[PDB]
């Protein structure tokens, strides 16, 4: 049967600054099967306040997904996503880079 | 609103 | 133009009980209703400002029909299980999308309405809306039960009918957001990343709807072979992003232009460095 990879990005809503509430995105796209784990994570901890939407498909019929939540960027928090997926060997880390 | 007459494959 | 679409996913999930059933409803670019079987609604629910306007009719009779979607397509996972001769003991996916696209004068220009099963074409209504495209064998035996049946008559009186009409409501409805155009602020970055070496990104932001054209020239030469371009991402917020990098030899970077087109742009604009 045929797998696709997600395509993993990590960002956040607005430009971010220091001390000034913002959301965090994870965007998984292009995946198949549905069956998929993904996890905002904030200096290597799951973040337990994440919402997602719905379940929804391309063109392509490939699945996208966006894991999303509040949070306040500062000068030594780090973040990222986890996801794993049956075409991963072992769960991929995406850091977010705020200054792309 | 969504298609109401569904036939299956 | 404009266009309505409904999504649906179900997903056996053998041992697991009965399979796992997501539809998602869309006006172009914009989520507005949803239904999931693992939830404790059992309804079908808004997922936007404008569509919460409907009364308990409205709810009531599209819970009833996806659910009926459910179903149809809880046997086709079984029938095409069948069909292919496979393991009950293997998940499986079977994914619909239908939906009307119109025009400027606001009146039908398209219809579709195609199934896959496991990441791949089965049955597709075509463009004339009276004939099907059938990938394989089994897609074939379904066609036959639905040329016999006359399944296309009736998609196309949806198609053409009830689909372009609740489309034009809907989009009367939310015209404050559904018909709004939001033009890309767009910029480029500029990072190191080696000595010899440097990242040129050109950004496009906040901008709806999703279609959007990023493009690096390099003297006049347009550079989509050396080009990475993400998928068009949603901010959160009804808007969405996107960007292209070019990896170049620093001192070059004047050589190097990004060009964005937008429908919300007055025309195609040009971020250079000098």
């Amino acid at each position: 049967m045929i797998q696709r990879t997600p395509k993993i990005q990590v960002y956040s809503r607005h430009p971010a600054e220091n001390g000034k509430s913002n959301f965090l995105n994870c965007y998984v796209s292009g995946f198949h099967p549905s069956d998929i784990e993904v996890d905002l994570l904030k200096n290597g901890e799951r973040i337990e306040k994440v919402e997602h939407s719905d379940l929804s498909f391309s063109k392509d019929w490939s699945f996208y997904l966006l894991y999303y939540t509040e949070f306040t960027p500062t000068e030594k928090d780090e973040y990222a996503c986890r996801v794993n997926h049956v075409t991963l060997s072992q769960p991929k880390i995406v850091k977010w880079d705020r200054d792309m | 609103v969504c298609w109401g007459e569904l036939m299956n494959l | 133009s404009h266009s309505m679409r409904y999504f649906f996913t179900s997903v056996s999930r053998p041992g697991r009980g009965e399979p796992r059933f997501i539809a998602v409803g869309y006006v172009d670019d914009t989520q507005f209703v949803r239904f999931d079987s693992d939830a404790a609604s059992q309804r079908m629910e808004p997922r936007a400002p404008w569509i919460e306007q409907e009364g308990p009719e409205y709810w009531d009779g599209e819970t009833r029909k996806v659910k009926a979607h459910s179903q149809t397509h809880r046997v086709d996972l079984g029938t095409l299980r069948g069909y292919y001769n496979q393991s009950e003991a293997g998940s499986h996916t079977v994914q619909r999308m239908y939906g009307c696209d119109v025009g400027s004068d606001w009146r039908f220009l398209r219809g579709y309405h195609q199934y896959a099963y496991d990441g791949k074409d089965y049955i597709a209504l075509k463009e004339d809306l009276r004939s099907w495209t059938a990938a394989d064998m089994a897609a074939q035996t379904t066609k036959h039960k639905w040329e016999a049946a006359h399944v296309a008559e009736q998609l196309r009186a949806y198609l053409e009918g009830t689909c372009v009409e609740w489309l034009r409501r809907y989009l009367e409805n939310g015209k404050e957001t559904l018909q709004r155009t939001d033009a890309p602020k767009t910029h480029m970055t500029h990072h190191a990343v080696s000595d010899h070496e440097a990242t040129l990104r050109c950004w496009a932001l906040s901008f709806y709807p999703a279609e959007i054209t990023l493009t690096w020239q390099r003297d006049g030469e347009d550079q989509t072979q050396d080009t990475e371009l993400v998928e068009t991402r949603p901010a959160g917020d009804g808007t969405f992003q996107k960007w292209a990098a070019v990896v170049v030899p620093s001192g070059q970077e004047q050589r190097y232009t990004c060009h964005v087109q937008h429908e919300g742009l007055p025309k195609p604009l040009t971020l250079r460095w000098e």
